[PDB]
RNA sequence: CCAAGAAAAGGACUGGAAGAAAUCAUCCAAGUUGGGGACUAUUUUCUGCCGUAUAGGCAG
């Protein structure tokens, strides 16, 4: 609390987990090489004010 | 302090799965089998015939503690940035990598598949190194190694104390480590959590399953190195800022000691006048490990 | 034609598959007393989620049931108020049969079986003289509901399960029952009334 | 209304807040010494127990006895005998509500306060498990009280009610009864 | 699929201006008051001139 | 013991006929959600015989 005084709690009330819902992503076994692809356009249109 | 201050991760594995060889391909999964009874049970084993289990995981290591990924304070900063760099030149990352390495050549990152009849652990890293401990089953946390062993500690110690301290090094390491098994020996793979119990699997490029281990659970045996309280090493604790200990349900390093993360983090500039002055303290040691482990340090 | 009586457990914290297996040793060591006996077991209380806290005794001869239930553990159950026991009276004749059949093939499921099963299968293969090359089974069993029962082993350093299911009754042929009052499924033919009614009585 | 049915101030006495020190004491004082202080506050304190849920028990028993959804409410409505089993319930609230408040932010879930908090609420909840004449009908009464109002009925009339109802009473009851005066 | 989004490709891309302070450290991503996201601050604040 | 005391508002009934809401139209320009993590424990399911058999049936 406010760096002042530490909170009532007893010891063995943080030895509990916490647990969460997550996403995560991995590369599967025995993947070579993975690929990323995009476009790029590109416009010669700062010469005039829209 | 300050609002917000936060570092990322400096040392991470991907997962580890569970296969065996065949006279046909190198690469055949251990399966689980199910019956719906859901409400279920399942099993797991080494089939008839196949007389040793292999398992392997990734490792990158990467030497990102030596800045904050954000710090919204120019003072706060200024100090991190001073004591991470006066504790390089003294050493210390020696002592740390020295401990995280113990810990991967013994193996214990197997958890409860350690009693086989002859465990072999094999490295390979990035930079042309090699290393072999030919038998795993008996190398303990406080003890002299026997010779040829201890050397191979102190060489990849060396690997890894630049990995975690000098920008721009791309060292990964593939660990692979044969368990030597029984008839039909029993395997015990990381559990599901659900709100009967079931088993974590992946899934092969094939489409078939495999048995394996969560990448955090093999991160938690890894950084199973503090034993820097009360004098009295006994076995290590997972690193965490208020020393939970699961297996007991308590803490050693609870707040109403002054011996957590949290006072400690206020005292840097104490110990940077120390650093100049040197030896190192189990205060900075433990101060060190916690910023290796990044995380939230924030709303001070 | 039939006789029976009936006990429940008075405590709120009884774990019923541990207690439940100490009446059934009883009736087994009644049993081999008296080889030429046939006496069932029931259980008027049973659930799909639990197994229920009460346990009843069936049979066709009044006297000898009288004698089992003058056995000596009842009696001190009782006497500390731990039992409840009923009186021995007459099966009511508006009710309808069930087999409580239990299933020794759901051992298939743990490991430990697959194991013996298998350094058997090795062993036996010498007579025979070929190499030993066995065959494993698919991915995928389907099995139905049962309950476990605690059980300890007849002179020995052993224990183990029983696993109970429940099948509804079909007439057919002659009957008899298991050491352990309880039914197979095949070549150990019996049944039971079951009694879920009139359980007021308790 | 959506509104707590909490008592608004019974934290705001001084006087709590040092009954609460007192029940974590201090050592250096004799058996009897500790006791006296120790009883008082708990007394003290068991007051504010039965005012701090004052105006939720009085809402209960006005509103059975006379004749929603919030647990504060409902499960004050239940059988009186249920009563004892909400006990941790109101330990909880009570820590929480210290929690709010600017002083209590020292004394809630203090580990010294547990048992007797428990206890005093315990107690309480097992501690806790003129003429008036209503609902009458006039049919057709006379709403023109004299020949220059309308309005209500003329108090010479209530007046006069008062007294032929005494008079058939004191036919019936040997004493004399008497009445002072009449409310409408 | 997993991808990334348009703009966090762009952000990348338009990494680019080291001209403040005379001294060009690493480049700011290209915003009307010379935004830092990292350190939590403004290098081209309104108060001087920039 | 009341501006006191008593009191049957009832019976009958046809709102109908007829109608056009229409013509026109540009919402546009720019943009980083991010950092860390143990589902297994004081578990209950062992030991065998028949059967070509990881099928199916059995004693303890």
């Amino acid at each position: 609390d406010a760096n002042l005084k530490p909170k009532n709690i007893e010891r063995y009330e943080l030895a509990y987990s916490n647990p969460q819902t997550i996403e995560a992503c991995y590369v599967p076994p025995n993947v070579d090489e993975l690929y990323c692809r995009f476009s790029l356009r590109v416009e010669a249109n700062s010469m005039r004010p829209y | 302090l300050c609002t917000h201050l936060s570092y990322s991760r400096s040392l991470s594995p991907g997962k580890a799965v569970f296969f065996y060889k065949t006279a046909e391909s190198d690469f055949v999964p251990l399966r689980i089998e199910v019956a719906k009874i859901p409400q279920t049970i399942e099993a797991c084993y080494v089939p008839p015939n196949v007389d040793e289990l292999y398992c392997r995981f990734s490792l990158r290591v990467e030497a990102n503690s030596m800045r904050p990924y954000v710090c919204s304070n120019p003072d706060v900063l200024r100090v991190m940035i001073g004591l991470a760099q006066a504790y390089q030149r003294l050493g210390g990352y020696n002592e740390l990598a020295r401990r995280y390495s113990a810990n991967v050549l013994r193996g214990i990152w197997l958890w409860r598949n350690q009693y086989t009849q002859g465990t072999k652990i094999e490295i390979k890293t990035s930079l042309g190194s090699t290393y072999h401990i030919p038998d795993a089953r008996r190398l303990s946390w406080s003890g002299d190694w026997p010779e040829l062993e201890q050397k191979q500690l102190e060489q990849l110690t060396s690997e890894m104390a630049k990995a975690l301290s000098q920008p721009d090094i791309f060292w990964f390491a593939d660990v692979t480590a044969s368990l030597k098994t029984g008839f039909c020996q029993e395997i015990f793979p990381s559990q599901k959590f659900t709100e009967s119990r079931q088993l974590a699997t992946v899934e092969c490029s094939d489409g078939q399953l495999a048995a394996c281990i969560n990448p955090q659970k093999i991160g938690a045996a890894l950084q199973k190195i503090d034993d820097w309280w009360a004098n009295d090493a006994d076995l290590p604790l997972r690193v965490h800022e208020y020393g939970a200990n699961h297996e007991a349900l308590t803490a050693l390093r609870h707040p109403a000691t002054g011996q957590d993360f949290y006072h400690l983090l206020t005292k840097a500039e104490q110990f940077v006048t120390v650093l100049e002055s040197s030896e190192l303290p189990g205060e900075v040691h433990y101060l060190m490990a916690v910023l290796v482990k990044g995380g939230l340090f924030q709303k001070g | 034609n039939r006789y029976f009586f009936a006990i429940r457990y008075l405590s709120d914290d009884v774990d019923c598959g541990l207690l439940a297996g100490r009446c059934i040793s009883i009736l087994h060591g009644f049993r081999q007393a008296h080889p030429g006996i046939q006496i069932g077991v029931a259980f008027p209380e049973w659930s799909d989620r639990d197994l229920g806290r009460s346990i009843a005794f069936v049979s066709t001869n009044k006297s000898l049931l009288e004698r089992f239930r003058e056995r000596s553990y009842f009696q001190v159950m009782q006497a500390d108020n731990f039992f409840a026991l009923s009186l021995v009276l007459e099966v009511p004749d508006t009710c309808q049969n069930v087999r409580f059949i239990r299933n020794q093939n759901l051992a298939k499921l743990f490991v430990g079986e697959r194991r013996r099963r298998l350094a058997r299968a090795k062993r036996r293969a010498k007579a025979r003289g070929e190499a030993f090359q066995p065959h494993m089974p698919d991915e995928t069993k389907v099995v139905g509901v049962f309950h476990s029962v605690f059980m300890q082993s007849a002179s020995s350093g052993q224990s183990y399960i029983l696993h109970i299911q429940k099948h509804r009754y079909e007439r057919s042929e002659d009957s008899g029952y298991s050491s352990y009052g309880l039914a197979s499924n095949d070549l150990y033919t019996g049944y039971v009334p079951d009694l879920g009614a009139i359980f007021s009585t308790l | 209304n959506g509104q707590s049915l909490f008592d608004r101030s019974v934290f705001n006495d001084h006087v709590f807040i040092d009954a609460l020190k007192h029940v974590i004491s201090r050592p250096g004082l004799t058996r009897k010494q500790q006791r006296q202080l120790r009883l008082s506050a708990l007394r003290y304190l068991r007051r504010q127990l039965a005012i701090w849920l004052g105006p939720i028990i009085e809402w209960r028993d006005e509103i059975v006895s006379s004749g929603s959804g919030g647990l504060e409410l409902e499960l004050i409505t239940q059988p009186k005998k249920m009563l004892p089993e909400l006990m941790l319930q109101v330990a909880g609230r009570f820590h929480l509500e210290l929690q709010n408040h600017s002083a209590g932010r020292r004394f809630a879930f203090h580990p010294a306060l547990m048992a007797p908090i428990k206890s005093q609420i315990l107690w309480l909840l097992r501690q806790l498990a003129y003429l008036h004449l209503s609902g009458l009908t006039v049919y057709d009464a006379s709403a023109l009280a004299n020949p220059y109002l309308c309005g209500i009925p003329s108090l010479s009339a209530l007046a006069g009610f008062c007294h032929d109802y005494e008079r058939r009473l004191q036919s019936l009851i040997g004493q004399s009864v008497y009445f002072r005066g009449l409310a409408w």
